[PDB]
RNA sequence: UUGACAUUGUGAAGAGA
RNA sequence: GUUCUUUGUAAAGUGCCUUCGAAGAGUCGAGUUGUUUGGGAAUGCAGCUCUAAGUGGGUGGUAAAUUCCAUCUAAAGCUAA
RNA sequence: UUGACCUCAAAUCAGGUAGGAGUACCCGCUGAACUUAAGCAUAUCAAUAAGCGGAGGAAAAGAAACCAACCGGGAUUGCCUUAGUAACGGCGAGUGAAGCGGCAAAAGCUCAAAUUUGAAAUCUGGUACCUUCGGUGCCCGAGUUGUAAUUUGGAGAGGG
């Protein structure tokens, strides 16, 4: 029933949720077997690192474009513009996505940087099994790791034009909700014309 | 557009040197085509008109045009959908008198 | 089809019984718009025996 | 290519040829088995479109269905319960004719493999299918490499557990925001969140 | 812990805590929030006022951080600056070479007017600041730059 | 049970505001 | 880690000019009915009825007309963790 | 008179395949009421129990007719969080997901529509012969109502 002075709580439980119930009493051994699924792949793997390279991305919205992230591949565009072509940048361990154009040089060319940057620190085996004895990088994110692009300076010199940047944003935004008020009375301002 | 840099406002957003890419093919699913704009125009008159599309254009050439986008809208179940198929009318009504 | 649009045969032998029958009945509206002459005949087995095989149609 | 001419045909259906072809042949195949062979596909450009080819162990099954509302198996009419669930008449069945169908020729040929199905004709009575069939057994499709998959038991009766065209449609499994329910699979996705995760250290 | 627990206390005395004549029964009053409306009306009022009924508009599909704004003040700022640095640049009070702060890539993203800041000069690197902050700012002979 | 729509094709007269 | 064969009177990669670039229908979509969904002038599913287009089409979570913009390419298919 | 063709039959024809069991998990169909609402019909129980069809070692989902509206992101699955939130709800009892972000694992792809047309280049079987998860030669069959190569939108083809 209803007593006291209690928040009402909302507890969803008269569906037999005692039939769908996970513990998870494996963490450890869903664990201890997650590295050793690991470990022998790195081995039947060989010099090879675990993962391809993968870009720099701005990642999406008003919250967290501020940040940098990981995506998911390279792109068409660097990769030519690191030299090499699509089906040859998977065999060297690369991410190509054919998805997500390129609509920003600063990130552009952080990438193709990225790439030549990673042909670089790499060593490609030949055809034969004649190789120098290849010792075994297991991470490759963290051997290239993404920086934060640094923006500004730490000081500067006051600039003061004049300008209220709080009434920058009433008269951004009043801008905003008027213009279909104003391209209208301009439409009727061209039916002036008798 | 061209993004003013502002926290908020018309064109509003981040300042960031502007690219642009190579278009994509998919983007035109259109596909004007040589090949399927003479087959599909060769079989429009093999099979010739369908009964709606007969008793469409009756409507046009008599009395309405805007009384045949009712019917229109209606048959096709759409309006924008509809006028492609009305004005598509008016060019079978001209295999006729204006050749 | 392909040659009777680019206009690089001169005989066409349709024949009559195909089904389905869409596989034929655009051509003779095609063949006579692409200029080629053509010809409906009997025997879509026996325009096959010409060219060695069962049935042909075209 | 004669194939794009009878595929752009097909399209105008109520077109004063078509509805003869329609009308022979729907007479035709009435006169016939509701289930029985057909030695060439109606559609060789459709079959063709959605993967049949013509090597041997491609086989084209035809199947009538009996269209529209499936009426509850209730005996007297009687529902015996709420008043919600008292409905009989007006219901639909959750799958297509088409996907009723696939399943009463993949019934039919058990030896085969269903890859999938068309529309050819109707009337009030019928809908009227011609069904792709793949014979996982012959060695014409088992050494084509772009085939053989069907010969994996993976795919055994695609039809009955909707892996075909016609069942992830009715089944629901699409990306985006309108498919949210059964996309991921519907009572996979169900029994998820309605899941209690606890851990060992609770959060 | 259960030999903690009360109702060890209560073994040996009949009917645990629950009483004589009311017992402890199964669901007297109905299960949950039941006739809140009814025989719990005087409970729902005083201590849930406000909770029947409709108020304001609905928003379909909303997602938030369309709405993100994390809010700073005066009242803090200068924390932005790490600790030592935040020292000489409070020495320094100059409009040659002065600190940058950058609220956005500090967590922030909109700056508010409480609280009295230094007459020490900062460059203010944000977007939506409040009419009061910046005039406060001024007070400090610094700026305001609008981002995204 | 009644109406509609669809199964639904081919024709002819003589009538309705 | 062995030594063969010679696959190559095959196959693949890459540059540049100009032209061309076929891409799935009783489907998508719609109406209505039922059901389902957090999906609300309708989230999906199916019945009957209507039934598209190709600078077209779908989506853009308030229905409609109009004007643009953004982003993907349905109605065929395979795949480890 | 004789020879094919389409369609359709038969055989204890030559070679095969399906059934049934299992069912913890898995894909679907079908489908409750007890119950909660202090009554009760919508609602809740529950898109659950029971009933039915089909699998594997995982199943399924998947290289977007996606998400977003950002400086954008980029197959799918799962964890963490979004969130008991947006929304649904005799707006009552109740119900209730998604986009971002962190992590686990990471993998991409092929057909159909194109004339080989200076050459069906494709393929099943039978057969001897061997080096037998098959290899060659020969032969009947399939197939032009389209078997091969080539191309899959990220393209790509013809020419130069
Ligand atoms: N929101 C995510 C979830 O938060 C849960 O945590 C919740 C609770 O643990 C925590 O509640 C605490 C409570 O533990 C503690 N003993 C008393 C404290 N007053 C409560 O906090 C509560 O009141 C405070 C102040 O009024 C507010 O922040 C808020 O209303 C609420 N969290 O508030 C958290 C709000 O979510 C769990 N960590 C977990 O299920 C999950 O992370
Ligand atoms: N609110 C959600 C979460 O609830 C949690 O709740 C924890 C405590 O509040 C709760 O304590 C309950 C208490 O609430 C209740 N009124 C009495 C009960 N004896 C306690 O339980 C405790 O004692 C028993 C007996 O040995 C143990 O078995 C149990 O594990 C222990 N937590 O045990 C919970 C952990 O199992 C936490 N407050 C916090 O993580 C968060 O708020
Ligand atoms: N259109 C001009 C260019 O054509 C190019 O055409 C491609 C092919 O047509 C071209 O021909 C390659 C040739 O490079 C290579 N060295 C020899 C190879 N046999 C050819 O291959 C090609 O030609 C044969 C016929 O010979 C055809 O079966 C088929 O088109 C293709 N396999 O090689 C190109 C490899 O990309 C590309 N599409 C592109 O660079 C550009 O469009
Ligand atoms: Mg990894
Ligand atoms: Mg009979
Ligand atoms: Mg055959
Ligand atoms: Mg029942
Ligand atoms: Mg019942
Ligand atoms: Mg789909
Ligand atoms: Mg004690
Ligand atoms: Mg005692
Ligand atoms: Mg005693
Ligand atoms: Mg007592
Ligand atoms: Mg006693
Ligand atoms: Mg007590
Ligand atoms: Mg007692
Ligand atoms: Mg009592
Ligand atoms: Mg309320
Ligand atoms: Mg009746
Ligand atoms: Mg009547
Ligand atoms: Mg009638
Ligand atoms: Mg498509
Ligand atoms: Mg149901
Ligand atoms: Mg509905
Ligand atoms: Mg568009
Ligand atoms: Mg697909
Ligand atoms: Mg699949
Ligand atoms: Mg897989
Ligand atoms: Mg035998
Ligand atoms: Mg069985
Ligand atoms: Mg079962
Ligand atoms: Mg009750
Ligand atoms: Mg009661
Ligand atoms: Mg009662
Ligand atoms: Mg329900
Ligand atoms: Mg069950
Ligand atoms: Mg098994
Ligand atoms: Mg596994
Ligand atoms: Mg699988
Ligand atoms: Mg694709
Ligand atoms: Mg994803
Ligand atoms: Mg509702
Ligand atoms: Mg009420
Ligand atoms: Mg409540
Ligand atoms: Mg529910
Ligand atoms: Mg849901
Ligand atoms: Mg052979
Ligand atoms: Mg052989």
């Amino acid at each position: 029933a209803i007593s006291k002075n209690l928040p009402i709580l909302k507890n969803h439980f008269r569906k037999h949720w005692q039939e769908r119930v996970k513990v998870h009493f494996d963490q450890a051994g869903k664990k201890v077997s997650r590295r050793n699924a690991r470990a022998t792949r790195a081995a039947k793997i060989a010099p090879r690192p675990l993962d391809l390279l993968r870009p720099v991305v701005r990642a999406p919205t008003v919250k967290y474009n501020r940040k940098v992230r990981a995506g998911r591949g390279f792109t068409l565009a660097e990769v030519k513009a690191a030299g090499l072509t699509a089906a040859y940048a998977r065999t060297i361990g690369i991410a190509v996505d054919h998805r997500r154009q390129n609509r920003n040089q600063e990130i552009f060319d952080a990438n193709v940087q990225r790439l030549k940057e990673y042909q670089s620190k790499i060593i490609v085996f030949p055809r034969n099994g004649k190789a120098p004895e290849a010792e075994q990088v297991l991470s490759a994110a963290a051997t290239f790791p993404i920086a934060q692009p640094a923006t500004d300076v730490e000081a500067r010199a006051v600039q003061d034009n004049g300008e209220s940047a709080f009434r920058t944003l009433r008269l951004a935004r009043s801008e905003k909700k008027f213009r279909g008020i104003r391209e209208k009375r301009a439409r009727e301002k061209a039916e002036a014309e008798a | 557009t061209v993004k003013t840099g502002i926290a908020i406002g018309l064109n509003k957003g981040k300042k960031v040197t502007s690219m642009t890419p190579a278009p994509k093919i998919s983007y035109k699913k259109g596909a004007a085509s040589n090949r399927t704009k003479f087959v599909r125009s060769l079989v429009r008159e093999i099979a010739g008109l369908s009964p709606y599309e007969r008793r469409l254009i009756d409507l046009i050439r008599n009395s309405g045009e805007k009384r045949a986008r009712k019917v229109a809208k209606k048959r096709l179940g759409s309006f924008t959908r509809a006028k492609a198929k009305v004005e598509e009318m008016n060019n079978i009504i001209a295999a006729s008198r204006r050749h | 089809v392909a040659l009777i649009e680019n206009k690089k045969a001169k005989l066409v032998l349709i024949a009559n019984d195909v089904d389905p029958i869409e596989l034929v009945v655009f051509l003779p509206a095609l063949c006579k718009k692409m200029g080629v002459p053509y010809a409906i005949v009997k025997g879509k087995a026996r325009l096959g025996t010409l060219v060695n095989q069962k049935t042909s149609a075209v | 290519g004669a194939y794009k001419y009878l595929e752009e045909l097909q399209r105008k259906k109520q077109s004063d040829v078509l509805r003869f072809l329609q009308r022979v042949r729907v007479w035709e195949y009435r006169q016939k088995n509701v289930i029985h062979r057909a030695a060439r596909p109606t559609r060789p450009d459709k079959a063709r479109r959605l993967g049949y080819k013509a090597k041997q162990g491609f086989v084209i099954y035809r199947v009538r269905v009996r269209r529209g509302n499936r009426k509850r198996p209730v005996p007297k009419g009687a529902t015996y319960g709420k008043p919600t669930n008292q409905g009989v008449n007006e219901l639909k069945y959750q799958r297509s004719l088409r996907a009723t169908a696939e399943e009463r020729v993949g019934r039919r040929a058990a030896n085969l493999r269903v890859l999938n199905s068309y529309w050819v004709n109707q009337d009030s009575t019928y809908k009227y299918f011609e069904v792709i069939l793949v014979d996982p057994q012959h060695k014409a499709i088992r050494r084509d490499a772009r085939y053989n998959w069907i010969c994996d038991p993976v795919h055994k009766h695609r039809e009955a557990r909707g892996l075909t065209a016609t069942g992830k449609k009715s089944r629901g499994i699409n990306k985006g925001h309108k498919f949210n329910n059964t996309k991921a699979g519907r009572r996979k996705t169900w029994k998820r969140q309605n899941t209690l995760s606890l851990w060992r250290y609770r959060k | 812990p259960s030999r903690f627990t009360k109702t060890r206390k209560h073994r040996g005395h009949v009917s645990a805590g629950k009483g004589r004549i009311g017992k402890h029964r199964k669901h007297p009053g109905g299960r949950g929030m039941a006739g809140g409306q009814h025989h719990h009306r005087i409970n729902m009022d005083k201590y849930h006022p406000g909770y029947f009924g409709k108020v304001g508009m609905r928003y379909f599909h909303k997602q938030q951080a369309h709405f993100w704004k994390p809010v700073l003040n005066l009242d803090k700022l200068w924390t932005l600056i790490p600790e030592d640095k935040r020292d000489q640049y409070l020495k320094s009070a100059s409009k040659e070479t002065a600190p940058v702060i950058d609220t956005l890539a500090a967590g922030y993203g909109k700056i508010l007017g409480k609280g009295r800041i230094p007459n020490v000069p900062v460059i203010v690197k944000a977007r939506f600041v409040s009419k009061l902050a910046e005039e406060k700012i001024r007070a400090a002979g610094g700026v305001v730059e609008l981002i995204a």
